[PDB]
């Protein structure tokens, strides 16, 4: 879905 | 795609009351994205649950969501007087999100009958071509109420128009006010202008009458 | 805190297009979707679309496809929704609404930050003031009911006050209903104490700001 999208780059911005 | 339908159109219950709202999607909400708004008058929705049951800050505890698939009960335990509003539930689980049709909180009374009265057109928009006859039904409750304009003992249908107050914050009772549009020709025409009003508080209909030019 | 900020309401010709603005501030913008939901009069939100400013996603509801586009500027965190190909059923009222935040960043999805909504009506007539008409106590008295009929007006909305705003308890001033005519039209109503329709004069104070227009007119018995 669009909705979660956002949450991705969340958790990419996440740094290793 | 999938439907949001809430139940019951329309909730009515005590003011420190118990409440439970119901939402059902006609296929199940992956992932429990579901969400729960409420909405006074004239104000945007305001987020009350999220992610079925967890709750945002700012919102009080006593308003809590559960569901675990296509029915979502919102629950408030003790319903407090700024809680009687509209509420909607929303579907966030596929990429098109969807709204319920709402449900209304209102607050419970004891039955009240509406105060009856009508009003000729005056002279001055007499002069313009056209009447109006306005009839007033004033303190009622339930919210339901049947109007029926008769001309000569005519029915109308097709010709008036009506409109509903909110639940007044005072006494929780409603008004309702229908006008029916003539043109001047068809009015003059006819003697007997009536309004004839059925509901729950009246044990038959009232009719509220005059006689033009009288 | 977040707030979102919408450009006014307006009237907009059948077949033409609106775009309405949402000035997003308060906090992170870039990397949240800011959503659009309307709503009728007398009906539930509908979820229009939304967009994630970053790279400019977008998600369109099925049933705006082909008249809808939402966009967005990072530069003034500014968010757009064009509505092209309007008819009456576009008439609504338009919210910007942002997704929440919940502890170190995470997207909630559910629309926590609402916009104060743009007033959007889609018709044609002309900007006009209304016509003031009295609504007088019968003289077959039986507390008494009076009030004004504030009809053919465009468009909304028109204030009512009774007495100067001297009178309150007991006015009751219904919603505005749309004519055949594509005008407007509302009733307000006060009930008084029969006792005073002799003595107590009533007057209804009607004011229709988009004409510049306000008529105080007297009413009393036939």
């Amino acid at each position: 879905n669009w909705f979660d999208i956002t949450n991705w780059l969340w958790y990419i911005k996440k740094k290793k | 795609d999938v439907v949001m339908t809430q139940s019951p159109g329309t909730l009515s219950l005590s003011p420190g009351e118990r409440a439970t709202l119901s939402c059902r999607a006609s296929q199940s909400v992956s992932g429990g994205a579901l969400a729960w708004y409420q909405q006074k008058p004239g104000q945007a929705p305001r987020l009350l649950i999220y992610d079925t049951s967890s709750r945002p800050t700012g919102v009080p505890g006593r308003f809590s969501g559960s569901g675990s698939g296509t029915d979502f009960s919102l629950t408030i335990s003790r319903l407090e007087p700024e809680d009687f509003a509209v509420y909607y539930c929303q579907q966030y689980g596929t990429s098109q999100s969807t709204f319920g049709q709402g449900t209304r909180l209102e607050i419970k009374r004891t039955v009240a009958a509406p105060s009856v009265f009508i009003f000729p057109p005056s002279d001055e928009q007499l002069k313009s071509g056209t009447a109006s006859v306005v009839c007033l039904l004033n303190n009622f409750y339930p919210r339901e109420a049947k109007v029926q304009w008769k001309v000569d003992n005519a029915l109308q249908s097709g010709n008036s128009q009506e409109s509903v107050t909110e639940q007044d914050s005072k006494d929780s009772t409603y008004s309702l006010s229908s006008t029916l549009t003539l043109s001047k020709a068809d009015y003059e025409k006819h003697k007997v202008y009536a309004c004839e009003v059925t509901h729950q508080g009246l044990s038959s209909p009232v009719t509220k009458s005059f006689n033009r030019g009288e | 805190e977040v707030q979102l900020v919408q450009s006014g309401g307006e009237v907009k010709r059948p077949g033409s297009s609106v775009t309405v603005s949402c000035k997003a501030t308060g906090g992170t913008f870039s990397t949240l979707a800011f959503n659009w939901v309307r709503q009728a009069p007398g009906q539930g939100p509908e979820w229009m679309g939304g967009i994630v400013p970053l790279f400019s996603i977008v998600n369109y509801g099925q049933k705006f496809q082909g008249r809808l586009t939402i966009r967005a500027d990072k530069s003034t965190t500014t968010v757009f929704l064009d509505l092209s190909g309007l008819t009456s059923a576009d008439t609504a009222t338009y919210y910007c609404a942002r997704e929440g935040e919940g502890w170190f960043g995470k997207p909630l999805r559910a629309f926590e930050f609402w916009g104060q909504g743009t007033v959007i009506t889609v018709s044609s007539a002309s900007t006009k003031g209304p016509s003031v008409f009295p609504l007088a106590p019968s003289s077959k008295s039986t507390t008494a009911a009076l009030g004004c009929l504030v009809k053919d007006y465009f468009p909304e909305p028109v204030t009512v006050s009774w007495n100067s705003g001297a009178l309150t308890s007991g006015v009751h001033t219904f919603p505005a209903v749309l004519q055949s005519s594509g005008l407007y039209s509302l009733s307000s109503v006060v009930t008084v104490p029969s006792s005073s329709l002799g003595t107590q004069t009533y007057i209804c104070n009607v004011n229709h700001k988009p004409s510049n227009t306000k008529v105080d007119k007297k009413v009393e018995p036939k």
